[PDB]
Parts: C-alpha cells; structure tokens; sequence
C-alpha cells in the first residue's frame, strides 16, 4: 500500500468529504426532537 | 427531581454520526478519484 | 456507618452551611444543578478486617 499516495488522494477530495459530513451529522438533531 | 435528561443525549449521536460521515466522505472521495 | 454513606444525610448538611448559601445565584434550575455536584464531593470507602 501507498500511504503517501493515499493522503494525497484524500487531499484533493477533502471538499467532498467536508461538504456532506456536516450534512450527515445534521441528519440527526431532528430525530432527537422527534423521540421521547 | 432529575437535573439532566437521559435520552437521546444528543452529544453521542453528534460525535458518532460525524465520525461515520467523515469516513464515508473519505471513501467516496477515494472512489471518485479513481472514477475520474 | 449507615448515616455516613446516606445520600439523604449529605443533602441536609449542605443546605444549612454558609459555604453553599453564598454560592446560590438565585435561579431555581441553576441551584439544583450546583447542589447535585456538591453531593458527589463526599466519598465513603468501606474497610476490610481481613487486610486490617
């Protein structure tokens, strides 16, 4: 495996990760307002 | 009288959902790099 | 020994001390949270006669 390659692969796509990580985290906080 | 609520204790959900979101975003970015 | 470790005894003690009364801000919800923290500041550890 190429860890030096892997970090460079994820370096360019960091925007895609951070665009939807916060959204997936935000998927909750409404079920919390809908539960007991 | 209790002082704090037991469930759904938002903080744990926030943390774990965000962790899963970061992991899946990194995986999707890695797949997209090979998809382009 | 029973009275030392009782949750009730620790609650009545703090309510009559000047240490706790000067720390009350005047909000009903805040005081209850503060009081519950003080109850956990006293710990009782039972001993063993086998190990002296």
């Amino acid at each position: 495996l190429d860890i030096r390659g892997l970090f460079r692969t994820l370096w360019a796509g960091k925007l895609w990760i951070i665009g939807m990580g916060l959204a997936f985290a935000l998927i909750a906080l409404a079920y919390t307002f809908f539960a007991r | 009288e209790p002082v704090k609520r037991d469930s759904p204790r938002r903080a744990f959900l926030m943390i774990m959902w965000g962790i899963v979101g970061g992991l899946i975003g990194a995986g999707v970015a890695l797949t997209r790099r090979c998809s382009k | 020994v029973m009275q030392l470790a009782s949750w009730d005894t620790r609650r009545e003690f703090w309510l009559q001390t000047d240490y706790y009364k000067q720390r009350m801000v005047g909000n009903s919800k805040a005081d209850a949270a503060l009081l519950d923290e003080m109850i956990n500041n006293i710990q009782f550890i039972p001993g063993d006669f086998t190990r002296a």
